[PDB]
């Protein structure tokens, strides 16, 4: 229907992409948001996933520490599923090398502090699977946020999400 | 400037001095004058980046004196006239700093 | 990067598999054709999200062959390569004109032209080592480099990158 | 002639622009051209060369880096010709 070009860059100028922009509708017919993600907080969701479902192959057969809990995810991994995830492994390595916080109470405090400030999800995901603790020199990183954000408020964040993360 | 605060004034004939008033604060918007300012702003942003290639010690001069701050008057002299001339009453003018986010001279041209 | 949403497959099922025990069959299928998968729409497929409670509950039998075909609707985790904002990766493998970073999943390589000429690029090195401060190719080798784009093929992921700014290959 | 030196000037542009990103490949026994995207879908399993899917050639480098800096003073010298033909089209813009 007419080729529809429309091009378009990922950007945090609230420059998102058609095929993953904000206002879906869930199939039940509810609105359904985006759902982007930190770093941290999906080395966290992967954890709450693996120990979910590894319960659930528990009742099937019936009727955070990084360095044990790579391997022992892996070989869950292939108690089951097959090996060929080596690019999988990488990324929870990823996950592991650069989430800003080891631990789930940070994460879970920051998103407790984020339900209340109400920012935008995508410009927010990404500064917290960025690892950093320097507001101007992030914003000389991304001109998206140089542009977007003031960086007294941007280090007025930052500092009080700084004292909180593990620090790297 | 050069003007004695109290000396004697006095007008003559100005009953229809506020047209003047009313053009002295007034402004129209052609399509001409909008395509001429995106060539000259294409024009100065390809000199910026022709700048920034050969010599850009004289931007980052621009650019830190623009960090402390300083203004037409601090930067200019007498001899050296400014280019855009204050449209504004000095009454009501900004002497504060230049934002970060047009201080660089690519961004004021992006701006 | 990663993403989360709800997504729908189509999936067959032979008719010798029509046993008195094939929900969890068909949850088992959709386990080892949903994680570690590549695409074009939704890039790299990571692992799936809401194992129970999940949406089948109907299936139609093919015409010409007793095949059963399947709708699955499910939440998961994928991966979205962007373009145009910074990654520190690691590389693994290098060429000549340029090394290959694999920022996680995929390989995004950088060519002889994106690397800045003044980098104090080294032939003479194992492997071929572009740096100039700092950003010295190891088995760690953490590069900041910037998806200049991930182009999108058929379900075969590439990316370029580049480090011509400042903090880009600089950590 | 408005509408002729804008399409030289724009070719010409874009000619410099595509002779600055990177040269690509070839296959010389089919005689087609690969793009630097192209060699890299391409590669061996060596990670080090690549080789043509129909011909299997090794893959030899296109050779217009050297040509960048040629173009661009050919835009630069053809630019300074066509300058009175600019400075006459400015003044009549002038007129009317």
């Amino acid at each position: 229907r007419l080729k529809k070009v429309e091009e378009e860059e990922n950007a945090a100028t609230l420059q998102l992409g058609q095929e993953f922009q904000l206002k879906q509708i869930n199939h039940q017919g509810e609105e359904e948001e985006l759902i982007a993600l930190n770093l941290s907080e999906a080395r966290l969701v992967i954890k709450e996933a693996l120990v979910e479902r590894r319960r659930a192959f528990k009742r099937s057969q019936k009727k955070e520490t990084r360095e044990k809990e790579l391997e022992s995810i892996d070989v869950l991994l292939e108690q089951t599923t097959g090996g060929n995830n080596k690019d999988l492994k990488n990324t929870m390595q990823y996950l592991t090398n650069f989430s800003r916080f080891r631990d789930q109470e940070t994460v879970g405090a920051v998103i407790q502090l984020l339900k209340s400030t109400g920012l935008h999800p995508f410009e927010v995901a990404q500064l917290g699977s960025l690892a950093c603790d320097t507001a101007d020199e992030a914003k000389t990183l991304i001109p998206s946020l140089n542009n977007k954000i003031s960086d007294d408020e941007l280090e007025r964040i930052l500092k009080e999400l700084s004292n909180l993360e593990t620090l790297y | 400037n050069e003007v004695s605060k109290d000396s004697i004034v006095i007008f003559d004939e100005a009953h229809n001095i506020d047209n003047v008033c009313i053009e002295s604060l007034s402004l129209d918007l052609t399509t001409d004058a909008l395509r001429r300012a995106t060539r000259g702003a294409n024009a100065l942003d390809e000199r910026i980046s022709e700048v920034r290639k050969v010599d850009s010690q004289k931007l980052q001069d621009e650019y830190e004196k623009l960090v402390q701050g300083l203004h037409s008057a601090d930067i200019l002299t007498d001899q050296e006239e400014p280019f855009v001339e204050t449209p504004v009453l000095p009454q009501d003018l900004l002497t504060e700093a230049i934002p970060g986010n047009i201080r660089r001279a690519e961004h004021f041209v992006s701006f | 990067m990663f993403f989360i949403k709800d997504l729908s497959l189509n999936i067959t099922l032979h008719p010798s598999f029509f046993g008195p025990r094939m929900k969890q069959y068909l949850k088992t299928k959709l386990l080892e054709e949903v994680e570690g998968s590549c695409t074009g729409k939704f890039g790299y497929i990571l692992c799936v999200l809401d194992y129970d409670n999940i949406d089948i509950q109907r299936g139609r039998i093919l015409p010409t062959d007793g095949s059963a075909e399947f709708n699955v609707k499910y939440r998961a985790v994928v991966f979205k390569p962007f373009k145009g904002e910074v990654v520190d990766g690691t590389v693994v493998s290098c060429s000549q004109h340029g090394f290959e970073v694999q920022v996680g999943p995929m390989k995004v390589f950088v060519t002889k032209h994106l690397m800045p000429q003044d980098l104090t690029f080294n032939a003479g090195s194992n492997p071929p080592s572009y740096q100039s401060s700092e950003d010295v190719i190891t088995i760690k080798s953490r590069i900041r480099v910037k998806i200049e784009g991930c182009i999108s093929q058929v379900s075969s992921i590439h990316a370029i990158g580049s480090i011509k700014e400042d903090y880009l290959g600089a950590i | 002639i408005k509408w002729k030196v804008h399409q030289v000037v724009q070719r010409l542009k874009d000619d410099l622009d595509k002779n600055s990103e990177p040269n690509g490949y070839m296959c010389p026994i089919c005689l087609t051209k690969y793009t630097q995207l192209e060699a890299v879908q391409l590669l061996n399993f060596d990670r080090t060369e690549f080789l043509c899917s129909l011909c299997d050639e090794p893959l030899v480098e296109d050779d217009s880096g050297k040509k960048n800096k040629e173009k661009q003073d050919k835009l630069n010298r053809l630019m300074d010709q066509i300058q009175p033909i600019i400075d006459s089209l400015k003044k009549i813009d002038d007129s009317r």
